[PDB]
């Protein structure tokens, strides 16, 4: 019983199949994954991995900022949240202007098209994500808290 | 009987032709220097054997005598402590008033006015303070007079003939054969057994026969004069039964099992004695009886010649599982054939020991009078992480040989070995990703304290007052550890160190040890501790396993363990060698033990060594300023560098003027190493060509051409004026502050 | 301070049980050397008293720990 | 006496450390004698 | 070979060298031999101006053992010589004899020492009461 | 085979009798490790000592010189230690002690017998064969008188009695 094999049953890839990199967990939690999977659009593949990420970069600039004891600390997170998303955004424009060359098919994300349809839908589901972390956040006082609402 | 005593007699004669011949034991080295690059590659590879010689035979006879010639050097350095002890020592002055009187055993000559040196140390003596312990050793030894410490300055000096006596016998009369040297079972079953069982348990005796009779005595009060010689002990059982009421009924309960009968004398008491701020010699001499009889005992696992044992060959080949292919499988052949593999897990060891033996001395003091000698404690801190930072990087230095020389594909296909190359990109990818994410997440706290304190925004800060990043499992260790005595550990009286806890124990109003509480900044510090060694982790490993081939060079086996570069091509290949991975390494672990030392010295002043006031209120020598300073780079440059230099610059004139001489001068060694370190040997060979024009226009060129030393040597000598430097600027940093303040 | 005792026979029949039941092992588990009278050596017996003594001792440590004696 | 051993005491690290361990031995001697010369006395 | 009764129940012999063996069964022999003699011999007379095992301890004060044991000492450095060169390389029938009586005194000294511990009397006192 | 004076050990291999006083005594093997001509030559240089050292206790309590006060041997050590003499004894016996260094290396050198000094002004020694028992005589009185003086010394220092002394008592 041997459960390291070597990648793609080539030998002098660099790389080694093992049970972190090639299980079926793996395999699946990839393939269940918004970049890798079949079937998704670039820009609903970029609406999914944005809402994600919106949605949890307002909590740490909340909970940790400099404005974080003063009463507008959600506002100041949603903001610096809300920046840090343009700035982003602004990343993985330049990414695709650079690397890709313009072709006609969209219907990948390592595709100049398809890479502007992700920056697009990352775009809106981090302000969304963001946004919905805002809304959540301000509504329940337990999230406004650490956790210590119930002490 | 497989395993036998093999010799060949009169191997090689004992000839003064040789020495008359410097580079005789290597074919390169014997024609005779052309250039000054000879006289360098002699010392360098002097005690390099395996690069002269093929055969591994005579390559193990020369590391036998190798090693009673340093046991030889080392019984005549005992020697000489003792020595010192017996004739230029305030010794006997300090066995009647340990907590006054300054140990000293160097006293200087009057020459060139350095008399001043001769410091009043206390009982009518002047002399250099010294700060390794001895004393105290002698005291738990139970030595009380002078002319013990000239018999056993007598006794290490017999030992030290006997050493480099058995060193030229044993090259040159009676050298062992291969055969004999590969006996790992034999050895380890000796080892085990013979030298750290019997070691243990003759040490153990010596403690229940001598240490303890003389320490009672000593805490009683009485003077080291009115004190029963050792050997009165001995003799005189009723003497000894006053003492230990159990030595009336003898060994007859060793024998009939009755063991809590010697519960006088082999306690398990834990904690320190409160007269002397040390271990209990009774707990001392119960460890080391119980450490005999496990290290005997240990000694019986491997076979040698009668067929109870183990195979170490079957006990390796037999641990292989689903994920590591053939397993275990010729590891003992390398351990057995390869002398670099050996030193390369027994230095990660010893260096690995003399770390755990740094942290366990200072806070279980295991000598009388030791804890509240402040300048010893410091000391041997400090010399057991140098040692124990050292010993490690070369563990790392001869995997690199092993790996370039010794290691062969063939026997080791499919192993532990061969699966640890051939992941090695992984190993280092994730070794690198920690090390960057642990240099952000401990050094980048104390970036963001020192830009949050510089803008006026204390509430932003990671310390107590602010974001509390408290090591919540190292103070959970620390309460379970408090906990212990009677819950856990149950026939414990006291705990195991009261660092963890507990009391405060103070001698001669100075405290002996004390708890060591733990903070925000206590949790920064050790993650700069985790940090810097992961990265020196990183540098070693990526030298061990990129050392015979990479990406970058693919054939780095056939340009060896040690050489400079593979030229300026592909880039640069400068330094791509595993011995430049061990250059880079010993600069990030001598950062790493620097932080170590300093952590240390800066928590031990301010949270822990001290006077004892009225209402027991410690007044620490920096006074708990460590907890709102030490999480600032800011605060360890003022509130430790710059507050603790004091004593250094200020010695002129005084007793600790040479350690301002020796702060000034590792201040330049240092600096002068960087000559060495920035610049390249093409610059030094040019201007040499200008010397040697200078040289050549009097008639005056040497035969033996000068050289710029190689690339190799510009860096083992800008490393080791580094080190010299650094660590001789903390050490003259330390000793002076430490023998002024504590 | 665990309770000892003094030798009686109790502790001479827990020594004589522990070293016995080391022979029977020994003539077991030994991988390299009529049940007992089959290749039976000095080192053998030497290294099974020598188990049966250690063990013996824990046991009658142990069962004087306890009070079982 | 042996001429390799004292081919080997006419080794260039033997004669320097002993040359200049007389070297440092005559200036000890030099300034027990006659210390704090900072000047040639005249 | 000499006192050979087939008697090695425990095979010590194949297990450690027979010439060692005998060596050691040899001086023990006669160290037992003088001890045996010397029991019995204290309680029938004293030398002039002079118990098993408490006149040893008596003695060392005296010095009287501490001689003893120095020149006995020297002659073991010169039996040591011996025993190394032995295991690096009428008169019959006394030297059965000598290994038969020695073993005799083996145990007639282990039962004189065991008598002392007992009853706290020599041999011939133990004979007398 | 053996050795003559040790009946049951071999005799040493270093020794062959060449060297006068051989019996062959050599249990501790001191000849299979180190050259005999130089442990020849320690041989009769203790002995030497010792030698003029026990004629000196013996004349040392018969006489003293009317210039030096009357004392025991061992006190003669430490005033001598302290007044000056010891330290002139010490510096003529060094210096002949130098001429000595070079008799050894000639000795190693092979052209000189371990005790040779070639010191007959007397002219004792008529031939070869009186020379031969002589030699052993002498190897024999320096193994004596190397006995004989530590039994002084240490006779000495348990009872505060000189030999000549300690004889005439008890
Ligand atoms: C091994 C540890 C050790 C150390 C570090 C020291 C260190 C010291 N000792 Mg101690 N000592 C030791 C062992 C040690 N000793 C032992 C084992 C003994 C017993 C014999 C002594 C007995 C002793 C006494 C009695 C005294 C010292 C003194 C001293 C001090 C000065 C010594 C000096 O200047 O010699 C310099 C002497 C020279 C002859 C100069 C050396 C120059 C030559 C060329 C050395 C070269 C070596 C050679 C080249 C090597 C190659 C051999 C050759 C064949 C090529 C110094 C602090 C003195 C002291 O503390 O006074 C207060 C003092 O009086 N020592
Ligand atoms: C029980 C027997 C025994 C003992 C005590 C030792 C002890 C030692 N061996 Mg080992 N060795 C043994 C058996 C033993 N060996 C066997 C059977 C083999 C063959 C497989 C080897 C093969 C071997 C090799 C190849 C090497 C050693 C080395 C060493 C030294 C390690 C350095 C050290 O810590 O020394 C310091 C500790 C000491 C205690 C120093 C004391 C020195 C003596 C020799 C110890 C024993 C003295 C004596 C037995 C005590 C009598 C007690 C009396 C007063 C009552 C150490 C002296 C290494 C070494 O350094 O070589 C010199 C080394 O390279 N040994
Ligand atoms: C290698 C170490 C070593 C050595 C050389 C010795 C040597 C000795 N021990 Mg010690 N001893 C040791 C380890 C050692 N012991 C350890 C580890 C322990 C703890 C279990 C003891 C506990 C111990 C006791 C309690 C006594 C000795 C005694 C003795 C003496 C034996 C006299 C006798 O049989 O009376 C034994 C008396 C009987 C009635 C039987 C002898 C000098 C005895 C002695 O004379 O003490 C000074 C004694 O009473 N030993
Ligand atoms: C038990 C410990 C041990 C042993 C047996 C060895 C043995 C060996 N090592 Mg290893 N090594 C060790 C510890 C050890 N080392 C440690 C602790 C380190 C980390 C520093 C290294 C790092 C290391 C490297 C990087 C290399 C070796 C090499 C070698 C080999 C030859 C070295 C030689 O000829 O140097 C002869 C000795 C010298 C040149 C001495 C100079 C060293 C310093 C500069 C002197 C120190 C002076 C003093 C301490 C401080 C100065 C004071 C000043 C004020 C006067 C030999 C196999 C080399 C080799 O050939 O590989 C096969 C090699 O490349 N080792
Ligand atoms: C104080 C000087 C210094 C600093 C900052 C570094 C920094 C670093 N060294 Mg180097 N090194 C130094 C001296 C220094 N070294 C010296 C003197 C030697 C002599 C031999 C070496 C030899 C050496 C080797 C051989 C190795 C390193 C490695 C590392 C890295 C450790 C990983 C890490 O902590 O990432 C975190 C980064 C830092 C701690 C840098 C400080 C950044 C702070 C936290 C704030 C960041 C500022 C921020 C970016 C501002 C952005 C805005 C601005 C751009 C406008 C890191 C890049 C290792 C490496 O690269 O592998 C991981 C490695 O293997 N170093
Ligand atoms: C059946 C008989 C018997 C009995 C009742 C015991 C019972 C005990 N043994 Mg013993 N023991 C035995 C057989 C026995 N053992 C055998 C056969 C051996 C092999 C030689 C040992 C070896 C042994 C050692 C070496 C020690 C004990 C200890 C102990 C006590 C602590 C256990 C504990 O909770 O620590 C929990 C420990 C932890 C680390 C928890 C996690 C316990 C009362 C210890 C003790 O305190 O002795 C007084 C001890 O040091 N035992
Ligand atoms: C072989 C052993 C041996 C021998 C021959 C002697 C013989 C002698 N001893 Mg000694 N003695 C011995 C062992 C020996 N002892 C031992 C083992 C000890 C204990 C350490 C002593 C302690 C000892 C003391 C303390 C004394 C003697 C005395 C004597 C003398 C008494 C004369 C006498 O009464 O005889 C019989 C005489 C007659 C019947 C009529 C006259 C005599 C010469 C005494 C003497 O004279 O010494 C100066 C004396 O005081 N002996
Ligand atoms: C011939 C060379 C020579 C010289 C010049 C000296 C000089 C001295 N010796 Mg030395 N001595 C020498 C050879 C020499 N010795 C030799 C070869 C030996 C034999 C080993 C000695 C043995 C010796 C001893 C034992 C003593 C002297 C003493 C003396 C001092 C005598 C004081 C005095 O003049 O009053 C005395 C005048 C006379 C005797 C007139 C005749 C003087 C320093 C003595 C002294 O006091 O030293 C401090 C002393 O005790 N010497
Ligand atoms: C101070 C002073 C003066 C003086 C003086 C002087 C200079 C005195 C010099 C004294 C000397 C040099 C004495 C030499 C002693 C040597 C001995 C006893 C050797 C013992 C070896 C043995 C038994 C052996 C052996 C071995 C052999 C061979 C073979 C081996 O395998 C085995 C073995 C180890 C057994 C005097 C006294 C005049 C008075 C004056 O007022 C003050
Ligand atoms: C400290 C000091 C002093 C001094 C001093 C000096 C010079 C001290 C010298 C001490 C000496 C020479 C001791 C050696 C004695 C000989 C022995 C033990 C051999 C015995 C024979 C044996 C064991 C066996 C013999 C054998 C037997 C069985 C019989 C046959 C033969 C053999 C087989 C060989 C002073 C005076 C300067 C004063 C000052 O205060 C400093
Ligand atoms: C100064 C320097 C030189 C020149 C240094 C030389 C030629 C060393 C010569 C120094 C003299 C000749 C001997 C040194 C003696 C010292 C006083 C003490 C030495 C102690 C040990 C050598 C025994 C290089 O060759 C070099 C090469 C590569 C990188 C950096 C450098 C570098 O910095």
């Amino acid at each position: 019983s041997q459960f390291i094999k070597p990648y793609n049953d080539d030998p002098f890839v660099g790389n080694l199949a093992t049970p972190v990199s090639t299980s079926s967990f793996t395999k699946s939690l990839l393939s269940n994954l918004p970049a890798y999977r079949a079937g998704l659009s670039p820009l609903l593949r970029g609406v999914e991995i944005g809402l994600t990420h919106g949605y949890f970069l307002v909590g740490p600039f909340y909970k940790l900022g400099p404005l974080r004891n003063s009463d507008v600390a959600l506002l100041s997170g949603f903001f610096s949240a809300l920046g840090l998303i343009v700035i982003l955004v602004a990343c993985l424009t330049i990414y695709g202007v650079v690397s890709f060359e313009e072709t006609e098919a969209k219907d990948q994300l390592q595709t100049a098209k398809g890479w502007r349809q992700f920056t697009s839908g990352w775009l809106v589901g981090s302000v969304g994500g963001a946004s919905f972390a805002y809304i959540l956040i301000s509504n329940i006082p337990f999230l406004q808290t650490a956790g210590m609402s119930m002490l | 009987k497989k395993v036998s005593i093999t010799v060949d007699r009169d191997p090689v004669a004992t000839s003064f032709e040789k020495w008359a011949q410097p580079g005789h034991f290597s074919r390169t080295l014997a024609k005779g220097p052309k250039t000054t690059t000879w006289i360098w590659n002699l010392h360098a590879d002097v005690h390099d054997f395996d690069s002269h010689t093929n055969s591994l035979e005579d390559i193990s006879r020369k590391i036998f005598s190798a090693h009673f010639g340093q046991l030889s050097i080392i019984f005549l350095w005992l020697s000489g402590m003792y020595f010192h002890g017996a004739r230029f020592s305030n010794y006997s002055a300090w066995l009647s008033n340990p907590t006054a009187v300054k140990p000293s055993a160097q006293v200087v000559w009057p020459i060139v006015g350095q008399e001043v040196l001769n410091g009043d140390v206390g009982g009518g003596f002047q002399g250099v303070q010294v700060t390794s312990g001895f004393f105290q050793i002698w005291r738990s030894s139970g030595i009380t007079s002078e002319v013990e410490l000239y018999w056993c300055a007598l006794a290490g000096l017999i030992m030290s003939g006997l050493m480099i006596f058995a060193g030229w016998f044993h090259y040159h009369k009676a050298a062992p054969k291969l055969e004999w040297f590969q006996n790992a079972e034999s050895m380890l079953n000796h080892h085990l057994s013979g030298l750290l069982g019997l070691g243990c348990l003759s040490w153990a005796g010596h403690q229940i026969h001598v240490s303890l009779p003389v320490n009672k005595l000593l805490d009683a009060g009485v003077a080291p004069q009115e004190i029963p010689l050792p050997h009165e002990f001995l003799v005189n059982r009723d003497l000894m039964a006053q003492l230990y009421p159990s030595f009336s009924k003898g060994l007859v309960p060793f024998f009939t099992l009755n063991w809590s009968e010697y519960s006088d004398f082999l306690t398990f008491k834990g904690g320190l004695n409160p007269v002397t701020g040390g271990l209990w010699l009774s707990d001392t001499a119960h460890h080391h009886l119980a450490l005999a009889v496990l290290f005997i005992v240990a000694g019986h696992m491997y076979r040698t010649n009668w067929g109870i044992g183990h195979s170490m060959k079957e006990i390796l080949e037999a641990h292989k599982g689903p994920f590591t292919g053939e397993g275990h499988k010729g590891l003992y052949e390398i351990l057995t054939t390869s002398w670099h593999a050996q030193l390369a897990i027994n230095l990660a060891m010893l260096g690995s020991v003399s770390i755990i033996v740094a942290h366990h001395m200072y806070a279980m003091p295991p000598y009388p009078y030791i804890a509240t000698d402040y300048p010893t404690q410091l000391s041997i801190f400090t010399h057991h992480m140098w040692i124990g930072g050292f010993c490690v990087c070369g563990g790392a230095a001869h995997a690199g040989i092993f790996m370039v020389r010794d290691y062969n594909p063939a026997q080791n296909y499919n192993n532990l070995l061969d699966r640890v190359i051939r992941h090695r990109d992984a190993i280092i990818s994730h070794l690198n990703w920690i090390c960057i994410f642990l240099g952000f997440h401990s050094f980048g706290l104390y970036i963001h304290n020192d830009t949050m304190r510089a803008l006026g925004r204390t509430q932003d800060m990671f310390s107590d007052t602010a974001i509390q990043l408290k090591p919540v499992f190292a103070q959970w260790v620390q309460s379970i550890h408090t906990l212990a005595p009677g819950n856990t550990t149950p026939n414990a009286l006291a705990t195991a160190s009261y660092a963890f806890g507990g009391d405060v124990v103070a001698v001669g109003n100075k405290v002996a040890m004390m708890p060591i509480s733990l903070g925000t900044a206590d949790f920064m510090v050790h993650h700069i501790h985790a940090f810097t060694i992961h990265v020196t982790v990183l540098i070693l490993l990526k030298g061990v396993l990129f050392s015979r081939n990479s990406r970058l060079i693919p054939d780095k086996a056939n340009l060896g363990f040690r050489f400079p570069c593979d030229g300026p091509g592909r880039g640069g290949t400068c330094q791509s060698s595993a011995w430049d991975s061990v250059f880079l390494g010993l600069f990030w672990m001598y950062n790493c033990i620097s932080v170590v030392i300093f952590h240390f010295s800066w928590k031990m002043q301010s949270d822990v060594w001290g006077t004892v006031q009225s209402d027991g209120t410690v007044t620490h020598i920096t006074g708990g300023n460590f907890a709102q300073s030490a999480i600032t780079i800011n605060g360890w440059l003022r509130d430790f560098l710059w507050a603790q230099a004091s004593q250094v610059i200020q010695s002129y004139g005084s007793a600790l003027s040479a350690y301002g001489l020796i702060f000034l001068g590792a201040h330049f060694i240092w600096a002068f190493s960087l000559m060495f370190l920035f610049s390249g040997r093409g610059y030094w060979q040019e201007l040499i060509e200008s010397i040697v024009w200078a040289h050549n226009k009097l008639n005056v060129a040497p035969a033996i051409q000068p050289r710029a030393l190689s690339i190799t040597q510009g860096r083992a000598v800008g490393l080791a004026h580094y080190l010299l430097g650094g660590i001789g600027t903390t050490w003259a940093f330390f000793l002076a502050r430490i023998i002024s303040v504590g | 301070v665990p309770q000892t005792v003094a030798w009686s026979a109790k502790t001479g029949a827990v020594m004589v049980l522990s070293n016995i039941l080391c022979i029977v092992a020994g003539r077991y588990v030994i991988q390299v050397k009529s049940g007992s009278f089959a290749g039976f050596g000095l080192p053998e017996l030497l290294a099974s008293t020598s188990l049966g003594h250690i063990v013996g001792s824990g046991a009658i440590l142990g069962l004087s720990y306890v009070g079982v004696l | 006496m042996d001429s390799n051993f004292l081919k080997y005491l006419s080794t260039a690290p033997v004669l320097f450390t002993v040359w200049l361990s007389f070297t440092a031995s005559f200036i000890i001697e030099a300034n027990r004698f006659f210390p704090d010369m900072l000047y040639f006395p005249m | 070979v000499p006192g050979d009764a087939g008697f090695d129940p425990l095979t010590i012999s194949a297990w450690l060298d027979s010439r060692w063996l005998r060596e050691a069964e040899i001086k023990h022999c006669r160290v037992a031999m003088l001890a045996a003699a010397g029991c019995i011999a204290q309680d029938i007379f004293q030398f002039p101006g002079a118990k098993m095992t408490a006149l040893h301890d008596a003695a060392v004060k005296a010095g009287s053992m501490g001689q003893m044991l120095f020149w006995i000492g020297f002659v073991e450095a010169i039996s040591t010589a011996a025993t190394i060169q032995m295991l690096q390389g009428g008169r019959a029938r006394m030297e059965l004899s000598e290994i038969k009586n020695g073993r005799l005194a083996m145990i007639g000294f282990s039962g004189m020492v065991h008598h002392y511990f007992i009853t706290g009397k020599g041999p011939i006192e133990l004979l007398t009461s | 085979d053996f050795s003559a004076a040790v009946p049951f050990l071999k005799r040493p291999s270093n020794l062959d009798g060449a060297y006068i006083g051989d019996v062959g005594f050599d249990p501790l093997g001191f000849s299979d490790v180190f050259d005999l001509r130089v442990l020849r030559e320690a041989e009769l240089k203790h002995g030497r000592f010792a030698m003029l050292a026990v004629l000196g206790f013996i004349v040392q309590e018969l006489y003293t010189f009317p210039f030096f006060p009357k004392m025991a041997p061992v006190d003669a050590h430490d005033y001598f230690v302290k007044q000056g003499g010891g330290s002139q004894i010490i510096f003529w016996i060094s210096f002949v002690e130098l001429f000595g260094v070079v008799a050894l290396f000639e000795t190693l050198q092979g052209k000189r017998e371990p005790g040779d000094f070639a010191f007959d002004p007397l002219g004792l020694a008529k031939d070869e064969a009186t020379l031969e028992r002589y030699r052993l005589a002498e190897v024999k009185h320096a193994r004596l008188a190397m006995i004989a003086i530590g039994g002084f010394i240490h006779q000495y220092w348990v009872t505060k009695q000189t030999v000549l002394e300690q004889l005439g008592n008890f």
